[PDB]
RNA sequence: CUAAGAGUAC
């Protein structure tokens, strides 16, 4: 999960010749769908997104504090300088083709979270196992191989 | 309602979901462990004797 | 960095969650519902520290 | 498990992975995502139970629910945007691209359509090989407001014989409704027709939107300097017109409307004010939005988002209420003590008139936390009588 | 800075809130 | 650790305690509370 | 094979609507006085400003030959004739509504993959026209 | 907990690169951005993955060993 | 725990092949090649090049699903043209322009001094 | 007769080069060959003998895959899989020793230029660990406070990118074509000019700007990349792109071998 | 805050003034010889003032000092502020931010974010993987998870250097593109 | 094993 509340499970993994990269040979380490932004309105997300861009690139660390004067105008101007495109969009290649992609992609650091939920500490299954001894029906929990 | 109308089952899996852009409407992906796990069980015809036998 | 102000009992780090209730001492109206034959109720739940 | 169609009949397929794998559009039945969801699997144990599971609870024969007399499964989220950037008038496809997204389809008969434009180039319109998925023999014809037999803006629907003769689709058409193509697919040619179609329109689509690409932005909500400042305007002058109800008010010249009080008047009033400025403010930033803006896109295919998010991520974020009201003077007479006494202007009382973009100020983030916990709590005490209801 | 009566600045106040961090802490209330 | 050692819970009348009100402002964070039936009444200072 | 119609028209306007390469104008014949055409082109493929002067043509195949799609498309051979070597824009499209305008207007409306054609006139020359597959050639 | 061998997103080994930077940015007086751009780090992956780091490994050093030798 | 051995990817496994060849009944004169342990790489190679024929018809390739490393390759040609053939035409030109890149390329870099 | 080339840079380890008259997807399938396909010898197994650090044994194992060892002649080494030893051997592996102690009051660095190849390469140019920094110090692979003692054997075997990203000796490889947008490959979203909004590439320079007056192309095709290749530095970059050629070269050779066979 | 009329600038002024901040910052940076001024200086001094809800509603309190205390062409990308028109005021926020609670102080922008979302990263943060001590190797706890390489934000808040979060990350700066890329 | 409690996921 992200810091705004943008938690998710990985769907699939690609290696690296496989994801989009851009014209410097940068590849995402996630890519995320765009489908969860407008709904939510986290375009704080957007924002932290865009100002890491910038921070990481001129190696200074960016203020994300709330009730700051810090402004998507500023963080797009310096980046700008940088030589980037000032919202954050980069002309990525289709990995498995080496095509443009006709749209530009949103592309720069995040700070995400792992979470303590493991899919390996949820899986479980039960053909046939220990019984209740009151009900003769089968126990209760993963860790009891229940049902 | 807690032994009677609902009761715990055998025969039942449960997991973590991933969707899939590459598999049909009417299917489902089952992890290979829990297919290990899961069974049913096939009644001895001679329609089914040879890949019966080879499962076993 | 550990901050403290937490105990350990039998090896287990137990740590007590902040009580809230209402302030003793407090003279507090409320209105009663219609159906009741009192209408309004002045309380006070006085204690001595 | 609400009802019926939570519960269903699904063939196996073994994967080497640790989590079950189910279709984009069986999910919207099952209310499901991939934040960490988790769900149960039944194996039938006797060939009678394994039969009557694939005649009578089997995904295909659940398409068109009894709940509402339409579909409850359709084309969403990725595949939803693809296919309204697909068949644009403007999408043109190549050779190449043409015959992947043909082989893509598992039922396609073999035969290369001719291409809509032969020369100087051959190209292939969106909605001609989009028209290989759906099946021979379907018709529909759906109006939408103001569309011709000729179509300027390209709205509406005309498919005859499996042909898509004109209109962009979009959700009013291969989303879960009613008269759409899901609907007569399903009614015409049997559930597993609109099953089999279900899978072309998802792998076609969702092959040709991975080799264009869809993204989203900070930039996708920004509106430029003069909608900028029209909205601001507008914000002023609504905010002018509550301050002269404000005044009529405290002057006593406000008659109050007949069934309510003089306060309750006012504050309907403001309430009304407040909300149109906030309407009118997102409609010129909605207006102001190209259509190459990506959440734009979405709204316009469907597949995610709606106006007021546009309104409240660009222009502004609106009237925060609580209980039906606006913000209450929790303090003595004040919403906070950083505003005198009495104040009942829009920025007092949780008029939130700054965008996302812009960002809150302390006193608007602290009503927006406001209007958010009771959201949180009204969910909650919901679900709970919601189910005692239900059972 | 140069003048010791001037007023401060928005940005000043986080040193008051270091100081106050300096000897308060994250648990004071907890050992108080 | 940090936000376990700042917790307060209010044990469960006729008012409305999951509201976040008015007076919690600067007291108590505007945004931090479980989802479950908890909201409201866990608070975190 | 033959030539289902044929006429030469004046462009009035050209409308790209929110589109940036396909636009819509409007044509009147240069001969007859009633008959109009309104027709979609991917004007980045075949650029087409206004007061220009464009040969239309409606066929029913573009062999040469007289006939004898069904038949799977496949791409054209080095040496293959067919008309549309005659011409510059070439689409193949399907009709799809046959309108009644007036007593002597008939409308034919022809959908090229989504881009739309309207071609009105007396029904004495538009009788060639029916319900099936056309293809239609411009040349500048 | 120390520094990783590898740049994660490119693969670039920026685990030899962590000793220079902090020596320049302590006996140079530079500002991070220019020491990064000094040890050969252009691409803004390879500049966060050591501008980013935490060292942990020295407040671990800093306890006594639990089998000493 | 459900994870498969990343060496099967690249390695063939026991009792298949790299390559299997099944007719085509949607149209005739075509195949449909399955390619095991491969993925975009190949593919997209050999359909391009093959794109290049002049006398193949109909020339696309599709990964089914990404967990396995296998792809289909549908080839259809002009009547009396072996799309097997087509298929070493293609291969047989890649192997001559990679060739022909491998020298080019050694020799520009023989030509640098400040290597 | 082919693919044309012409290199704008070359260095140690970076190589900045046009590559013209060739389809994009011999391009695409060049770089993805390149990141993926080339052998590399890294560290496989390792068997811990003694480990007082901080760090835990699999983080340092983790760790000491991911050196950078010299895979010069690493085409003279088999692959474990198909060698006829028993777990590893002479011609198929190389086996590597660290072994440090920490004597000194002040925390001692342990770099992998300690680590000491014990296995006879028999003359090959592998398994020295690679070393770029001018201290001379390699990668800062632990620390040991007084006291503590780490030692340790690894294994190196060679293996492929794909097999796991330890042993990819590409790192980043840029990768550009059509710097004008001259074949509409992209549409550029903009606010309120494309043009201005977006930054030239510095591969504008080596292509005609368009006309701005002549109408689109619609018969050029896709050529002329600007690719730059960076080595890890497991083998030289030049290197990289030879054995990238030649990957790809062979799989194309195996997939005629294989269809002549049957 | 306590703010006092100020006769000499003839306005109302916070009693804290840029003297007592050389002080503070001189006696962190020893810390890190003068006479010692703390928290307790300021308070003893009558510079900072302790208020409960009880008072809280019979005082006026600025936003920020900068802004709301002298008496009164705009940057359009700034938000919008109102200066409320009033200069009554006894005593000002010294910051905030510091309204947030320990797991919102974490979030950046929180005032660019729908309320839920800063709600569920508070509720999600504590689920966090990191470092919770750096003497796990000596503890023998029921469960333990750290992560390998915890890195701190490339975008930080202010608030979130008093918790150590810089100090014990919980969480990497991973590259993330925003796409419709596979469906998956 | 049983019971009670706490935290938590959707
Ligand atoms: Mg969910
Ligand atoms: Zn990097
Ligand atoms: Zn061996």
């Amino acid at each position: 999960a992200s810091r705004h509340g943008q938690k998710g499970t990985i769907g699939i993994t690609y290696r690296r010749e496989d994801m989009p990269f851009t014209a410097e040979g940068i590849v995402p380490d996630l890519i995320i769908n765009p489908h969860a932004i407008p709904s939510r309105m986290t375009v704080a997300h957007l924002i932290e997104c865009l100002l890491s861009k910038v921070a990481a690139l001129s190696g200074n660390e960016g203020d994300a504090s709330p009730f700051t004067d810090i402004t998507v105008e500023g963080i797009s101007k310096l980046l700008r300088e940088h030589g980037y495109q000032s919202r954050g969009f980069e002309v990525m290649y289709n990995g498995h083709t080496g095509k443009k992609l006709m749209a530009q992609i949103f592309f720069g650091p995040t700070y995400y979270q792992r979470l303590r939920h493991m899919v390996d500490d949820k899986i479980h299954a039960r053909a046939r196992g220990p019984m209740q001894v009151l009900t003769r029906q089968p126990v209760e929990g993963r860790s009891r191989d229940g049902g | 309602r807690g032994n009677l109308m609902g009761k715990r089952v055998d025969f039942s899996a449960r997991t973590v979901i991933s969707g899939d852009p590459n598999l049909e409407l009417d299917q489902v992906g089952v992890p290979k462990s829990i297919a290990k796990t899961l069974t049913y069980p096939e009644v001895v015809t001679p329609y089914n004797i040879d890949r019966l036998t080879q499962l076993v | 960095f550990d901050m403290g102000g937490y105990f350990i009992i039998n090896g287990s780090e137990k740590v007590l969650i902040a009580q809230e209730r209402s302030a003793g001492n407090i003279v507090q109206v409320f209105k009663k519902a219609a159906p009741s034959p009192i209408s309004h109720v002045a309380e006070i739940r006085s204690a001595l520290e | 498990s609400l009802h019926k169609m939570s519960m269903m009949a699904h063939r196996v397929k073994v994967i080497p992975y640790s989590t079950f794998r189910l279709n984009l559009s069986v999910t919207s039945p099952y209310n499901a995502d991939f934040d960490g969801d988790e769900m149960n699997l039944h194996v039938p144990q006797s060939e009678e139970t394994r039969a009557e599971l694939s005649q009578l609870c089997a995904v295909p024969l659940q398409i068109v629910s009894p709940q509402s007399n339409k579909p409850c499964m359709g084309i969403v989220q990725d595949t939803l945007c693809g296919i309204r950037k697909l068949t644009l008038r403007d999408t043109f496809i190549e050779l190449d691209q043409v015959l992947n997204m043909l082989y893509w389809v598992p039922d396609w008969d073999g035969v290369i359509p001719t291409p809509a434009i032969i020369k100087p180039k051959p190209l292939w319109s969106g909605k001609q090989i989009l028209s290989v998925a759906i099946p021979n023999g379907i018709h529909l014809q759906r109006f939408d407001e103001g569309t011709t037999l000729l179509s300027p803006k390209d709205n509406g629907m005309l498919i005859i014989d499996g042909q898509i003769i004109f209109g962009v689709v979009e959700k009013k058409t291969v989303g879960s409704s009613n008269g759409g193509l899901i609907h007569v697919v399903t009614r015409e040619k049997g559930p597993q027709v609109c099953a089999k179609l279900f899978g072309n329109i998802q792998k076609v689509v969702n092959f040709w939107l991975l080799h264009n690409g869809f993204s989203t932005g900070i930039g996708d909500t920004i509106a430029d300097g003069p909608t900028m400042r029209e909205i601001t305007e507008t914000i002023a002058e609504a905010k002018k017109k509550v301050l002269d109800v404000t005044k009529e008010a405290q002057a006593n010249l406000l008659t109050a409307k007949h069934g309510m009080t003089l306060r309750e008047s006012f504050e309907d009033n403001v309430v009304r004010f407040l909300n149109e400025a906030r309407d009118k403010a997102g409609r010129l930033a909605e207006v102001n939005l190209k259509d190459l803006n990506n959440v734009k896109q979405m709204v316009m295919a469907g597949s995610k988002g709606s106006f007021i998010n546009i309104a409240q991520m660009s222009a502004c974020v609106g009237q925060q209420s609580v209980e039906g009201k606006r913000i209450a003077f929790g303090f003595v007479d004040r919403t906070l003590p950083h505003f005198s006494k009495d104040d009942y202007s829009p920025e007092s009382k949780g008029f939130v008139e700054n965008s996302y973009l812009r960002g809150l100020t302390p006193q608007e983030f602290f009503f927006h936390a406001m209007g958010g916990r009771e959201g949180l709590i009204d969910t909650a005490v919901k679900t709970a009588e919601t189910g005692y209801i239900q059972r | 800075f140069e003048d010791e009566s001037a007023p401060i600045t928005a940005e000043d106040s986080w040193a008051v809130i270091s100081a106050f961090f300096r000897e308060k802490g994250l648990v004071s209330q907890q050992l108080d | 650790t940090l936000s376990h050692l700042r917790r307060t819970n209010t044990p469960i009348k006729l008012a409305k305690p999951r509201q976040l009100h008015n007076t919690h402002w600067g007291l108590v964070c505007p945004a931090e509370t479980p989802e479950g039936q908890a909201c409201g009444l866990v608070k975190n200072l | 094979s033959n030539t289902l119609f044929d006429d030469i028209f004046q462009v009035s306007e050209v409308d790209p609507g929110r589109y940036n390469k396909v636009c819509r104008i409007e044509a009147a014949s240069t001969t007859q006085d009633q008959c109009k055409l309104t027709l979609d082109i991917n004007v980045e493929l075949f650029p087409v400003a206004a007061q220009d002067s464009l040969t239309v043509t409606i066929a029913s195949s573009l062999n040469l030959e007289d006939t004898p799609a069904t038949r799977s498309w496949r791409p054209p051979q080095a040496g293959d004739r067919s008309l549309a070597d005659d011409y510059d824009y070439v689409m193949y499209g399907t009709a799809y509504k046959f309108e009644e305008v007036s007593k002597d207007l008939i409308a034919v409306y022809y959908s090229f993959g989504g881009l739309l054609m309207r071609l009105e006139g007396n029904y004495r020359n538009l009788n060639n026209l029916k319900q099936e597959n056309a293809y239609l050639l411009i040349r500048r | 907990m120390i520094v990783p061998v590898r740049c994660f997103s490119c693969g670039k080994v920026v685990g030899d690169k962590w000793e220079s930077y902090l020596n320049l940015l302590q006996e140079d007086e530079l500002d991070e951005g220019t020491a990064l751009s000094r040890l050969g780090l252009k691409r803004y992956c390879c500049r966060r993955m050591i501008l980013t780091h935490v060292d942990l490994i020295e407040k671990f050093l800093r306890y006594n060993p639990l089998e000493k030798r | 725990m459900n994870a498969p051995d990343r060496f099967e990817l690249f390695l063939l496994g026991e009792g298949e092949s790299k390559l299997k060849i099944d007719p085509d009944t949607k149209a005739p004169n075509a195949v449909v090649i399955t390619f095991e342990k491969e993925d975009h790489t190949l593919g997209n190679l050999i359909r391009a090049e093959l794109l290049n024929d002049r006398k193949v018809l109909f020339a696309a390739y599709k990964v089914e699903h990404p967990f396995f490393a296998r792809f289909k390759l549908r080839i259809q040609t002009t009547e009396g043209y072996d799309p097997k053939d087509a298929l070493k035409n293609a291969c047989n030109s890649i192997i001559n322009k990679l060739g022909a890149l491998k020298t080019n390329f050694e020799t520009e870099w023989n030509l640098q001094t400040l290597a | 007769e082919g693919p044309q080339v012409k290199i704008r840079e070359a260095s140690k380890d970076n190589v900045d080069f046009i590559l013209s008259n060739v389809d994009l997807a011999m391009a695409n399938s060049l770089r993805r060959v390149m990141i993926a396909e080339i052998p590399t010898l890294a560290i496989d197994s390792v068997e811990v003998e003694t480990n007082t650090t901080v760090l835990a044994d699999e983080f340092i194992a983790h760790r000491l895959g991911l050196i950078p060892l010299q895979s010069m002649d690493i085409e003279q080494l088999e692959y474990s899989r198909d060698c006829f030893c028993e777990d590893h051997c002479d011609k198929c592996s190389v086996v590597l020793t660290l072994q440090a102690f920490g004597e000194s009051e002040s925390t001692t660095n342990v770099y992998s230029k300690d680590l000491v190849i014990v296995s006879n390469l028999m003359g090959r140019n592998i398994g020295h660990p690679i070393i770029q920094d001018k201290e001379g110090n390699g990668v800062l692979i632990c620390k040991l406070r007084k006291g503590q003692e780490l030692k340790l054997t690894c294994v190196a075997k060679k293996g492929i990118a794909k097999e796991h990203a330890k042993w990819g000796p590409a790192a980043a490889i840029e990768f550009e074509y059509d710097p004008w947008n001259k074949l509409k490959h992209t549409d550029y979203w903009y606010e309120q000019d494309s043009a201005k909004e977006w930054p030239q590439s510095k591969n504008c320079e080596y292509e005609d700007p368009p006309n701005e007056g002549d109408p689109f192309d619609y018969k050029a095709q896709a050529d002329t990349f600007y690719m730059n290749v960076e080595s890890v530095g497991s083998i030289p970059v030049d290197q990289v792109v030879v054995r990238g050629i030649d990957t790809l070269q062979k799989k194309v050779a195996s997939i005629l071998l294989a269809l002549t066979q049957m | 805050f306590i703010v006092e009329d100020d006769e000499s600038l003839g306005h109302k002024e916070l009693k804290v003034r840029k003297g007592h901040i050389a002080k503070l910052m001189a006696t962190e940076y020893q810390d890190i010889d003068v006479e010692e001024y703390t928290w307790s200086s300021l308070l003893n001094e009558g510079l900072v003032e302790y208020i409960d809800a009880e008072e809280e509603e019979s005082i006026l309190i600025a936003m920020q000092p900068e802004d709301l205390e002298p008496a009164e062409d705009v940057d359009p990308a700034k938000r919008i502020r109102v200066s409320h028109h009033a200069t009554t005021f006894t005593h000002c926020e010294i910051h905030p931010s510091m309204i947030l609670g320990v797991a919102a102080s974490i979030i950046p922008f929180p005032d660019h974010n729908q309320s839920p979302r800063n709600t569920y990263q508070s509720a999600m943060g504590k689920q966090a993987m990191g470092v919770f001590l750096t003497n796990y190797n000596v503890r023998m706890d029921t469960m333990a998870n750290i992560l390998y390489y915890p890195q701190k934000p490339l975008g930080t808040t202010r608030a979130m250097e008093y918790l150590k979060f810089r100090e014990l990350p919980a969480g990497q700066n991973a590259i993330v593109a925003i796409a419709c890329y596979s469906g998956y």
